[PDB]
């Protein structure tokens, strides 16, 4: 038959949208997926990934480091404003913390 | 009135959260990388109908080096091979880009005597020497390690009887294979261990 | 890489014959749903 | 007899690949780029879930999976992931 | 077939986060010692036996002329040609709407890391 | 790169022609033509050649792969240039298939032939062995071969047959057919040719046939009856033989599948161990009565001999790259059970593959596919043998280019 | 929107049928003849004017002079329909049985350069006709005025390795039956005779299987001798005439050309196809061209190939009855279809890659 295209390249994504539609088929998330569920979603999932993979590698950069650690990405959901929100009650491993040292307890 | 007209699901998350004139033509063309000047013919556009062919650049030949008489004859000379024996081996050397797998296949066994690979390669390899040796001053990086024959001529060989063995030292050698961690353990599990245990039994 | 072409040129020409295929049989199954569709507007006429 | 395990990784090296051509990232950072992703869809499609069940529906949607979207991700985090996929449905409708 | 560029989404500038002030300066400095690099597109001794070389005598550090009476001119970069023009986000200037597409797409934000 | 130009597969069998670039033959038509001595007149289409004739000598031009006939060869080509591709030969290069134990003599004159009889601008003279291996994507493998009159196994390494690495049989589809014949013959087989039937009815299963026989007949000749006769046998071959899936057992055989058959006049029957019996002769000659002697090496065997006399060094090549062509290989379960045998008897110490082409115009015009790609190629179009090549250098010139 | 739009063209020796698409029979139509001075006119004009031109055929069993008279034939072709050209021109035209590398690289610069056609797509006739026969495979035939295919395609491809051809439907059946009369003084003595040699088809080619038929009736013959309208008023009777002619599309020795005929150049056909495969062959056999109008001829492609093929496999004849235009109709489905645009040739691809391009 014809040449088999996919759903993530008809869309034009990376994610997985058949992986993604189908953690939905049978997860229970519903009772009858439609046909932009997965589409949106998985847009939107890689959408955070890549906004994230651009903080963590800049900060990576400012590191002088060309592979992104766990620290790349602690300092960067950290570092912007709205990352930090929707990761605030996430912990990632081996990322550590920001040097934020209270002003009062420097040298006077 | 709602506006829609468009896609359901589009419109619904829309909306929901407010001349050619370039012929082309048959036409000749001629390899410039050719010298025989052989006239080709080609599907090119009206717009580049006379520029060089792109795949004469694809023609880089392998470098061999032609000895003259007086040269040969001088230096090349070998005893075990004649002119007529050793032009036809660069002839072969050039027309197969200095391969020598496929280069033995089609040596002249008829007028020639019977050669294995290894002498060919070596037979070949003292002649380039010897031609860059006629050079030599020239800076001619008399540091060529020209492909040794005779470790070369084992090394084929002690692969050989490894290639056709039915079984045993192809399925026996197993046996011999799990030897060589017991050759390897059991032996200094056994003199290196006793002669730990007898000092231990000394101060003991 | 030519041989590849020609591979990918012959598996994709077979592909897009086949869905041909399918796709006329499809058009000739609707202009079967064709006389279908007459009968069931007839069906809705006596409805109306 | 293989035990085969499912993950992110070979699309978060495509985004990435792509977004940084320099940049490569390590094993262990991909650990954390595939949790990320699996913790968004989660929140995502269970945001959509309850919002379908609320309105007395037995599927989830994209306009449900965009309201979950505008409820989930903060300001821009949302215009930009909404504005996205907005624009992927109507360039998958589109027959391209 | 497909516009072909949906799947690499390289920009998608919903979250920009304009680069300024000292990072200008940074691309400045940057250019200035690409300006004053070599042959690969010893400079450490040099900056070694130069800082050795630093007092207040007449030497080579204390015959900087300075900043200019002539105050600096405006050109394009692009094509050279006088620039009425100033880049908002880095700063580097241009003289027209194509200049300024140009610049945008290749070295606006992009070569500031 | 690819231009106007016509690629000919001349097999023992069959020939195919068509133009560069194709994904198959523009045509393909029985290589055994039929003859009449009236100059001689000839016939190709299967339509003209199928004729129950006043007179017939059905000729076969080629002895073992190679030209014999040049008369009925050049009867051949020129039928092929103003029936099928109908074009000037003076306007297209010309890329033909030979055999690779083809002589030199052999060469020269199909030169010179083309160049003064068809007086093409350009020429390419190639064996089937590396037009094979450019279809099937690769410049080293072991290139095997079962064709109508023998099974060869050729070795192509970096694009250059080893003359030394060909192993030939005579284990080929001929060789089928004559067991098919003996097979027939001992079952009583009342084997008739398609021409002959008028009208038949249905008859039960052994029975003999029910059938008239046609009034117009002439008195043909033997060898055309023998042809017509050989081409139901091949018919036979493709519908109702199959390897044994390892080594031909009478117990197991007897305790395989029937598969029913009926010949043109109407006789019908199931075939039973009999059709695993007649194809093991070609991976095992010894149990092959009539046949009798070690000289014989079988398919699988002619692989492993073939690669065994080259090199040590480029025997794993081969043997990673096993290319199988031939109409012959489309017997069922044929590459399986080479693959078995192939995967027991090549040593431990080398990996084995089989490249997996399966289709008919695979299998058979690997050759001609070869030609399709290799002259559809800009580095190859300074390979050609041009019309000056041979007004400079003569017949000898496909001798100093291309191997 | 292009198959809303869309131009079917193919140029038929014995007529053409062309004209815009979409509907099942043939909006343009003529002789598809060039006339030229002895020492331009192509549409019923060339066929009055043959005693004061010299006419070429365009057509020559497969092949054209695709410069001149393809160009003209085209050109007229737009005044035989509703000279849509210059508002729209999707196109799809006509093709040889064999001949798609050397045809479509000059045909397609032709119509790319010259008519700018905005899409084109290009297909052998017998896999147009099978969109019309509505299934996947079968022996189509193919036939008309100028050859005489069995084209076995399968799953809508044209297998060149089994396609074969023969060389009896038009001209030479034509000039078979005019040298058949002169022997009983019918008079058939030259072109403009000939030109409706070819129409007596339309009434005296026999209602059934007829090769004993044939014999039975000549010993005793009544009332089946039809008459047929000369231009000159008279109504002569036809005799065994009624039979030879169309005999010879399954005997071609009886017209004196050395083959077996269409039964048997269909069966050879699918002799060559593939083993399996061929059991849909024997499943979708199917008849198209003028010269498949005949009644009995149908009949002989049923028993003429059953007394050849094995007993199990049946002959399931599936002729459309206006297989006279079977093409047209198929081609027409193909051009007209809602979601088939994805396979048009268009001018931007034809620009970046050449006439040289997959088609
Ligand atoms: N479908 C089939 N199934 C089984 N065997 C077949 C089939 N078709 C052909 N054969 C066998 O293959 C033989 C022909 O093989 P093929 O067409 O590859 O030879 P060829 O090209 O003439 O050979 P060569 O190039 O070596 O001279 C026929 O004699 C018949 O024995
Ligand atoms: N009305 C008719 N009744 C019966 N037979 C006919 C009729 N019209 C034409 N024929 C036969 O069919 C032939 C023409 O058929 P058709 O019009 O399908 O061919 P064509 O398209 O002109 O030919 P080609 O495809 O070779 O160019 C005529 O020569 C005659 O043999």
């Amino acid at each position: 038959r014809a040449k088999a295209k996919s759903r993530s390249s008809r869309a034009g994504l990376q994610f997985p949208v058949g992986r993604v539609h189908r953690l939905l088929r049978k997860g229970n998330y519903a009772e009858r997926v439609g046909a932009g569920a997965p589409v949106y979603l998985a847009a939107v999932l890689e959408y955070l990934t890549a906004e994230i993979l651009e903080l963590a590698g800049n900060a990576a950069r400012d590191n002088k480091k060309t592979r992104i650690i766990p620290r790349h990405l602690q300092l960067a959901i950290r570092n912007d404003e709205e990352l930090n929100k929707l990761l605030g009650r996430v912990t990632i491993a081996q990322g550590g913390v920001l040097p934020n040292i209270q002003a009062v307890l420097l040298p006077k | 009135k709602r506006p829609e007209g468009m896609h359901r699901e589009v419109y619904a998350l829309l909306y929901s959260d407010k001349k050619k004139v370039r012929p082309w033509k048959w036409m000749p063309f001629t390899n410039p990388a050719r010298k025989d000047g052989a006239m080709f013919f080609h599907w090119r556009r009206a717009a580049e109908e006379g520029k060089d062919y792109p795949f004469a650049r694809f023609n880089k030949t392998v470098q061999v080096p032609v000895y003259s008489e007086q040269e040969y004859q001088l230096y090349l000379h070998d005893d075990a091979w004649t002119k007529a024996e050793t032009d036809h081996l660069f002839d072969l050397s050039r027309r197969f880009d200095l391969r020598f797998v496929v280069i033995h296949d089609r040596y002249d066994h008829q007028q020639f005597k019977k050669r294995s690979v290894e002498d060919l390669k070596e037979r070949y390899y003292h002649i380039c020497a010897k031609l860059a040796n006629v050079r030599a001053v020239p800076g001619t990086d008399l540091k060529i390690p020209v492909f040794d024959a005779g470790h070369e001529r084992r090394r084929k060989e002690q692969l050989e009887r490894l290639y056709n063995r039915t079984p045993e030292q192809v399925a026996e050698e197993e046996y011999l294979l799990q030897e060589l961690r017991k050759i390897e353990a059991r032996k200094k599990e056994r003199e290196k261990r006793s002669q730990d245990l007898q000092k231990l039994i000394t101060a003991a | 890489w030519l041989s590849a072409d020609f591979a990918q040129e012959r598996r994709w020409k077979r592909g897009v014959a086949r869905k041909v295929v399918r796709m006329v049989i499809r058009h000739h199954e609707e202009q079967r749903q064709k006389e279908e569709r007459a009968r069931r507007e007839e069906q809705a006429k006596l409805r109306r | 007899k293989r035990s085969r395990k499912e993950s992110y990784s070979v699309y978060v090296y495509k985004v990435l690949k792509q977004v940084h051509p320099d940049t490569g990232i390590s094993s262990k950072a991909m650990g954390i780029m595939n949790s990320f992703v699996n913790d968004i869809f989660e929140r995502i499609a269970g945001e959509a879930s309850r919002l379908a069940h609320y309105n007395k529906r037995s599927t989830i949607t994209s306009r449900e999976i965009q309201t979950a979207v505008r409820l989930l991700l903060p300001g821009e985090l949302a215009k930009h992931a909404v504005s996205e996929g907005t624009k992927a449905v109507t360039k998958y409708t589109s027959s391209k | 077939m497909v516009e072909k560029k949906t799947s690499v989404r390289s920009q998608d500038p919903g979250q920009r986060r304009v680069l300024d002030r000292a990072a200008r300066q940074r691309r400045i400095n940057r250019q200035l010692e690409a300006l004053e690099n070599d042959n690969f597109q010893n400079f450490q001794a040099l900056l070694e036996e130069q800082n050795l070389s630093v007092a207040e005598g007449p030497n080579y550090l204390t015959a900087c002329a300075g900043p200019p009476s002539r105050p600096q001119r405006p050109f394009c970069a692009v094509c050279g040609f006088p620039s009425p023009y100033t880049c908002v986000s880095c700063g580097a200037r241009y003289c027209t709407v194509r200049c300024l597409g140009t610049h945008q797409e290749t070295r606006c934000l992009k070569w500031t890391v | 790169d690819e231009v106007g130009a016509l690629v000919f597969d001349i097999g023992s069998y069959t020939v195919r022609a068509g133009y560069a670039g194709e994904d198959c033959p523009k045509v393909d038509f029985p290589t055994a033509i039929g003859m009449v001595v009236e100059g001689p007149t000839y016939y190709i289409d299967t339509n003209a050649l199928r004729v129950p004739r006043e007179n017939m000598e059905a000729i076969s031009p080629l002895k073992n792969g190679m030209v014999e006939d040049w008369d009925s060869f050049q009867a051949i080509l020129d039928h092929t240039y103003k029936m099928h591709v109908k074009s000037e030969a003076s306007l297209h290069p010309v890329l033909m298939s030979e055999a690779p134990w083809n002589t030199r003599a052999k060469r020269e004159k199909l030169t010179e032939l083309m160049f003064e009889h068809y007086n093409i601008p350009a020429f390419f003279l190639c064996k089937t062995a590396v037009l094979t291996a450019f279809a099937n994507g690769r410049s080293t493998g072991l290139i095997l071969d079962s064709g109508a009159t023998h099974t060869t196994a050729i070795p192509v390494h970096d694009g250059y047959v080893l003359q030394q690495g060909i192993v030939k049989s005579p284990l080929a589809g001929d060789f089928i057919t004559m067991q098919c014949r003996e097979l027939f013959q001992e079952m009583n087989i009342e084997l008739v040719p398609p021409y002959m039937i008028a009208s038949k009815e249905a008859v039960r299963e052994g029975s003999p046939a029910n059938w008239k026989r046609k009034e117009k007949l002439p008195q043909v000749t033997r060898s055309w009856h023998n042809y017509m006769c050989n081409c139901v046998i091949q018919d036979f071959q493709a519908s109702v033989l199959q390897v044994s899936d390892s080594t031909y057992d009478e117990q197991v055989a007897a305790q395989m599948p029937t598969v029913h058959y009926e010949f043109p006049n109407g006789y019908n029957c199931d075939f039973g161990a009999e059709r695993l019996k007649i194809p093991e002769g070609l991976f095992d000659p010894s149990n092959v009565k009539g046949l009798s002697g070690n000289t014989m090496l079988g398919v699988s065997h002619v692989v492993t001999t073939s690669v065994g006399m080259c090199d040590i060094d480029i025997r794993p090549g081969l043997y990673g790259s096993v290319i199988v062509a031939g109409g012959n290989t489309l017997i069922q379960s044929f590459t399986d059970r080479l693959n078995r045998e192939l995967s027991q008897k090549t040593p431990p110490s080398m990996r084995l593959k089989l490249i997996a082409n399966n289709t008919t115009v695979e299998r058979r015009f690997s050759s001609w596919i070869g030609g399709s790609i290799l002259a559809s190629l800009g580095t190859f179009q300074q390979m050609w043998i041009s019309k000056q090549e041979y007004e400079e250098g003569g017949k000898q010139c496909v001798e100093r280019k291309c191997p | 929107d292009d198959d809303i739009a869309a131009l079917v063209v193919d140029n038929g020796s014995g007529m053409c049928k062309a004209g815009f698409a979409g509907d099942d029979a043939p909006r343009a139509v003529f002789p598809s003849i060039v006339g030229r001075p002895r020492h331009s006119y192509v549409g019923d004009e060339a066929q009055s004017k043959r005693g004061i031109l010299t006419l070429k055929y365009p057509i020559e069993h497969g092949i054209v002079t695709n410069w001149d008279d393809m160009e003209k034939i085209w050109h007229h072709t737009f005044y035989n329909e509703l000279r849509v050209a210059p508002e729209e021109h999707p196109v799809l035209l006509t093709e040889a049985p064999l001949n798609p590398k050397a045809n479509r690289e000059k045909m397609t610069q032709i119509m790319f350069e010259t008519f700018n056609t905005p899409a084109m797509y290009v297909a052998i006739q017998a896999v147009l006709s099978l969109y019309a026969s509505g299934r996947t495979t079968g022996i189509v035939m193919d036939s008309g005025d100028g050859v005489t295919h069995t084209v076995p395609i399968y799953e809508g491809y044209a297998l060149p390795h089994a396609i074969l051809r023969l060389d009896l439907a038009g001209r030479d059946l034509t000039d078979y039956l005019m040298k058949i009369l002169t022997e009983r003084g019918y008079s058939f003595t030259t072109t403009a005779e000939r030109e409706i040699v070819r129409d007596i088809k339309e009434k005296l080619c026999y209602v059934a299987l007829d090769f004993e038929q044939e014999m039975a009736t000549a010993a005793s013959s009544s009332s089946l001798e039809k008459s047929y309208e000369l231009p000159d008023g008279q109504v002569i009777t036809i005799g065994n005439e009624r039979f030879r002619c169309p005999e010879a599309l399954f005997q071609p020795s009886f017209l004196g050309m050395e083959s077996c005929g269409i039964h048997e150049t269909t069966f050879n056909s699918i002799m060559k196809c593939d083993v399996d495969i061929r059991k849909d062959l024997y499943a979708n056999t199917v008849l198209s061209g003028g010269t498949t109008m005949y009644p009995g001829i149908a009949d002989r492609m049923q028993k003429e190939i059953t007394a050849l093929a094995p007993s199990t496999m049946k002959i399931k004849i599936i002729a459309p009855p206006e297989r006279k235009y079977s093409v047209w109709i198929g081609g027409s489905i193909l051009a007209s279809l809602s979601t088939f645009q994805q396979m048009w040739i268009s001018k931007q691809e034809y620009d970046e890659s050449g006439p040289s391009i997959v088609h």
